[PDB]
Formats: structure tokens, C-alpha cells, sequence
């Protein structure tokens, strides 16, 4: 029930950062090079194509109320740069290790950023960039991090100690810790966005795709058929459908009401790393990136 | 190793 189409394909170095700007038709993408770009999706045209350091950098993400592009790379750094103006406008050493994630919140000046130093670190961007809070208590790389969008008071890390924690601005430790029995580590966790559900959902090593109420801490449902490393899985904001990408070179998409597997694309550039939702989608690989309409 | 750098 889901015409996939092809918007824009681009070979490139890997891609191992992507997301959507909100009101441009825009994606960056951050490179295992050390390159980040931003490319017009529409036009198929660079906008911006930056060589940021001589390591990979993980994470990236827009912060268009500013004009900006946010990235952290495994010189320990974290960079903002004014897209408009192309100029680099912040840059500190954030972590003593690489930075794997990056999210930030929907209506405040804050940053959060997960680091292979075991933690996860708060920015205030209107303090001159100070460090508010270290949230400390994972035993191992913190993978991903992400704001709870019906209540940016709370996010979430995910850790390949095979844990997500849920914290509070302001709290010392997590409201709440999750063991996942995904005994590889848990790579990437994501909230579903809308009032129905509290639900929240993981990616493994192991395989597995794991969905998680939020409220009775219960699995709800275990997704399965990916057959190495799952990168990432993420609920789409529109659409009743899970997105998942794996280093098996698919992307799968799964039908968030019975919890199977609608759709399996393998799109030809090797691994998948990451993934972004604007119905666009769009998947960073080994080999380029692609960005897909499904309605 | 490769967890770390890949």
C-alpha cells in the first residue's frame, strides 16, 4: 500500500550522519572523510560541501532556527557552521573520545551529545555553549541519544551496554533504566512521536529490532529477518511504519500496527549507516546516500 | 576493534 520512489541518489564516500533541514528542501550529510555536505534533494544541486577534519564525523544534524548545521567527529569536536554564510561559528573539544550522536531540542538552546567516553553531555547554546549536566552511568559507548518529542524534558540514550536510559534536564540519574536482552548492545533507540502509543523502539548486533512501552517497560513486539548489524530503526511521523537499515545492505520497512515486514529495498550501496525522516525518507550508506518518497 | 572504527 506504499509507492517507493526515487527521489535523489548521490555516490559518495560513507555516509555515516544524515537528517532533513524542515522548510528547505535540503539533507546534510556527514562523511567517514571528514566531509560534510548539504545537497538540495529537489534541484539535485550541492548547496554546501565542507571538509570539516581528517576524521570521521558521526553526527549531524540542522538547527534551522539559527541557520545553522551541527556536527561531531572522532577529533572529539563539536562544530557549528552558519550554512548561509558557510562559515564555522563554534568549535570545542566536547568529549575525550568520539562522539557517536547528536540531538537537539525542538524549542530550547540545548544540545545533547553521546560520546564513546561513556557519557551523554548537555549544551546551552545562549550560556556561551557551557556544559549544564554530564549524565553519567552507562558502561559503555553511548550510540544515540534522542529528546522524547511529546516531552523534550526527556531523552533518551541508547548504549551498547545493552541498555536505553530515560533522563530528565535537571535529574542526576535516568528517571528509569531498560535492560533490552539484546545482549550485543542496543545501536540506536527512537520515540514513536504521536499521543497513542508510549512507546519507544531499539536496534542490535543481535538482529533484533526491539519495540518498548515506555510505561510498563514490556517488549511489545520483536522484528526480525535483517541478517547483520542493525544500524538504526525508526517510526515514521506520518506514515504507520517502522524504517529499519542494516549492515546486510537493506533497508526494511515494517508495518507499525501488525509488526511485519512490508517491504525489503536493497538501493545497491553496500551498508547502511543511518537514516533521517522529513513522506521523504533518506539513508546514508558505504557508498552515497538516497532520499525516497512514499506518498 | 572494528565496532569502534567502522
Amino acid at each position: 500500500k506504499l509507492d517507493i520512489k526515487k527521489t535523489f541518489s548521490n555516490r559518495s564516500d560513507r555516509v555515516k550522519g544524515i537528517d532533513f533541514h524542515p522548510t528547505e528542501p535540503w539533507v546534510l550529510t556527514t562523511l567517514y572523510s571528514g566531509r560534510v555536505e548539504i545537497w538540495n534533494y529537489e534541484t539535485q544541486v550541492e548547496v554546501r560541501s565542507i571538509q570539516v577534519t581528517e576524521t570521521p564525523v558521526r553526527a549531524g544534524k540542522f538547527i534551522a532556527r539559527k541557520n545553522w548545521i551541527i556536527v561531531g567527529s572522532d577529533d572529539f569536536r563539536i562544530r557549528v557552521f552558519n550554512y548561509n554564510t558557510g562559515e564555522k561559528v563554534v568549535d570545542f573539544e566536547a568529549h575525550p573520545d568520539y562522539i557517536r550522536s547528536i540531538a537537539v531540542h525542538p524549542t530550547k538552546p540545548y544540545v545533547l551529545s553521546g560520546s564513546d567516553d561513556l557519557t551523554v553531555k548537555l549544551w546551552n547554546w545562549e550560556n556561551n555553549w557551557a556544559l549544564e549536566q554530564t549524565f553519567e552511568g552507562h558502561e559503555h559507548f553511548v550510540m544515540c541519544v534522542a529528546f522524547n518529542p511529546k516531552d523534550p524534558s526527556t531523552f533518551a540514550s541508547g548504549c551498547l551496554d545493552r541498555t536505553v536510559k530515560v533522563w530528565s534536564l535537571g535529574q542526576s540519574t535516568p528517571n528509569f533504566t531498560l535492560t533490552t536482552g539484546q545482549e550485543r548492545g542496543v545501536n540506536y533507540v527512537d520515540y514513536y512521536p504521536l499521543p497513542d502509543k508510549p512507546y519507544m523502539i531499539t536496534a542490535s548486533d543481535d538482529l533484533t529490532i526491539k519495540i518498548w512501552d515506555y510505561q510498563t517497560k514490556s517488549c511489545v513486539a520483536t522484528l526480525e529477518g535483517h541478517m547483520s548489524n542493525v544500524s538504526f530503526a525508526v517510526f515514521h511521523p506520518t506514515l504507520p511504519i517502522i524504517i529499519s537499515g542494516s549492515e546486510d545492505g537493506t533497508l526494511k520497512i515494517w508495518n507499525s500496527s501488525t509488526y511485519k515486514v512490508e517491504k525489503t529495498l536493497n538501493v545497491g550501496l553496500e551498508r547502511s549507516w543511518c537514516i533521517a525522516t522529513h513522506n521523504y525518507i533518506a539513508s546514508g550508506f558505504d557508498n552515497g546516500f538516497t532520499v525516497l518518497s512514499l506518498g | 576493534e572494528a565496532k569502534k572504527l567502522v
